Parts: structure tokens; sequence; C-alpha cells
């Protein structure tokens, strides 16, 4: 071997410890990635007359009934690719010494 | 899982050494080969809380008989003496990923070295050569899923 | 004069019009948040999404490269 087992051990060490520090930095990346699609998606409200107040409630509430349904048939998606990776994860998958030391010496 | 034990029988103290050296000749107060057997074996194993069973005793000195004798010398000792002194499959994956930065779903040299960059010590020539080679376990050019496991192991 | 759109467009009719408005101005919020609730859900199962075509797409390589 051209390099000493424990720094090859060294170096192994020092790549799994970026690759989570690039990993908590890319799920942070996507936790602001939220609030900005959350400010246009869900532009936040801010009042009106006893009138043509109401036929927003009558909007909003025919937003939800699509809203969830935007939610559902992603779903189904996800909860589909859930069921094909366990599907294909099988298809795969198918291929002591301090206490001696203290009773010697 | 094997050049992770000799790092840590490079890195032992000599004055823990010292303590294994000692331990060692008593261990083989009566062989021949002056090496550690099943009779000696036999004995800090049964004089310890155990009976293993002959065979059973004979595969405890394979998995470190890098010789072929069947008795763990001295430096087969210390390899044992550190297999009895890690990191997930589910973690594993999502490291695996920000390795694979075109997202092809392995790790060409060019992943690879980006990486060590990126450890702010300082990689040589070699450092890259001997590392690529001990992952890829065909010469395909890559460290696949598969590979990255077995490369992976027991590292903190 | 569909049976189920007569019967759709009328759960607005039954939930709203139909009561006081300092009692619509403390539900038209509510809804609201019925919706970025609902919209952030719909953001984490989006990411997830993208992340299932990547270990499909390695598990993909595994079970051809290992035949
Ligand atoms: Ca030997
Ligand atoms: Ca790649
Ligand atoms: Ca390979």
């Amino acid at each position: 071997s051209k390099i000493s087992a424990s720094r090859k051990l060294q170096l192994k060490t020092l790549l799994l410890q970026i690759a989570k520090q690039e990993l908590e930095r890319e799920a942070e990346e996507r936790r602001g990635e939220k609030g900005r699609a959350l400010s246009t998606r869900a532009q936040p409200l801010e009042l009106l007359g006893f009138a043509e107040l109401q036929d927003l409630a009558r909007q909003l509430h025919a937003r939800v009934d699509k809203v969830d349904e935007e939610r559902y048939d992603i779903e189904a998606k996800v909860t589909k690719n859930i069921t094909e990776i366990a599907d294909l994860t099988q298809k795969i998958f198918d291929l002591s010494a301090d206490a001696m030391m203290q009773a010697l010496l | 899982m094997d050049d992770i034990y000799k790092a840590a029988v490079e890195q032992l103290t000599e004055e823990q050494k010292n303590e294994f050296k000692a331990a060692f000749d008593i261990f083989v107060l009566g062989a021949e080969d002056g090496s550690i057997s099943t009779k000696e074996l036999g004995k800090v194993m049964r004089m310890l809380g155990q009976n293993p069973t002959p065979e059973e005793l004979q595969e405890m000195i394979d998995e470190v008989d890098e010789d072929g004798s069947g008795t763990v010398d001295f430096d087969e000792f210390l390899v044992m003496m550190v297999r009895s002194m890690g990191k997930s499959e589910e973690e594993l994956s999502d490291l695996f990923r920000m390795f694979d930065k075109n997202a092809d779903g392995y790790i060409d040299l060019e992943e690879l070295k980006i990486m060590l960059q990126a450890t702010g010590e300082t990689i040589t020539e070699d450092d890259i050569e001997e590392l690529m080679k001990d992952g890829d376990k065909n010469n395909d050019g890559r460290i696949d899923y598969d590979e990255f496991l077995e490369f992976m192991k027991g590292v903190e | 004069r569909e049976k189920k759109k007569i019967l759709a467009e009328r759960r607005k009719v039954l939930a709203i019009d139909h009561l006081n408005e300092d009692q619509l101005r403390e539900k038209a919020k509510e809804l609201w948040q019925s919706i970025y609730n609902l919209e952030a859900e719909k953001f984490d199962l989006q990411e997830k999404f993208k992340q299932q075509k990547y270990e499909i797409n390695v598990l993909r390589n595994r079970i051809n490269d290992n035949q």
C-alpha cells in the first residue's frame, strides 16, 4: 500500500464529515425554498365590506377543495413510488479484550 | 472492515503495545512455535466464562491468521485485540448523493476528487490513487452504491 | 345541470352564505390557514418525489449491474 491505512481512515472520516454538512445545508436551502413558495402559493391574508368580503370565503372554500386535490394526486405518486422501491429493493436483495487483559496480567 | 483494524493498530500507543506484549507472553507459556493456537486459546476462554468448541476455537484464529499457520502470533494478536475495543446503511445513502453531483448513480474519479479537496486537508497524488482502487473492487471507474457501503464500514 | 356540480358548488352556500360577519372575519382566516397548511404538505410531497426518482434511478442501476 502506498499510504498508511491509518491515514486512509483519516481521509475517509473527513469525507463523511462534509457530506453530512453538505446535507445539513442542502436541507437548509430547502427550508427557505419552502417559505419562499408559501408567500407565492399562500399569499397571506389582509382585510372588508360585509358584502364582497363574502365572495372571498367562497373562493378560499373552493380553493381548499382543489388544493387537497392537488395534494392527493401527488401523494398517490409518492405512495406508488414507495411501493416500487420496496419492490425493486426486494429484487436486488436476493443477489473480549478488556475482560481478558484483566484476567491475565 | 479490514484496513480499519490496522488503523487502530498503528495508532496503538507504545504504552499499550507493552501490556499486550506482556499479556501475550503469558498467553503462550507452553506452546512450541511461541504463538497462540487452539490449546492456549482454549485456556483463557473456558478459564474465562465460556467453553468454545475446538473448531469454534479455530475460527477465532482464521479471522486474523494472515500467515495460514493457525498460530496467532503477536502482530496477529494486536489485530485480535482491536477487534474488541459504526455508521448505518440508512445514513450512508443520503451521503451517497452528496458525492454523486451529476446524479447518475455512481461516483467517478472526478466526483471523489472534488470531495477530497473540500476536506481542508492536503491531498497528494497517491492519496486519490489508493482510495479509488480501495473502493472500485472491479476497476470499472466508479464506486456504485453496493461498494460505497463496503467502502465506508465503521467510519465514524 | 349536472347532479354533482349543483351539489359541489353548494358546500359554499351551506358553510359561508348563512350568518355573521364578525364570524366571517374569524372564519375567512382559518380557511386560509387550512390552505397554508395544505400548500406546505404539497411542497414536502414534491421534494420527496424528486428524491424517489433518484432512489429508483440508483436501484435500477443495481438490479442491472448485479445480474
Ligand atoms: Ca499466523
Ligand atoms: Ca456520478
Ligand atoms: Ca465499481
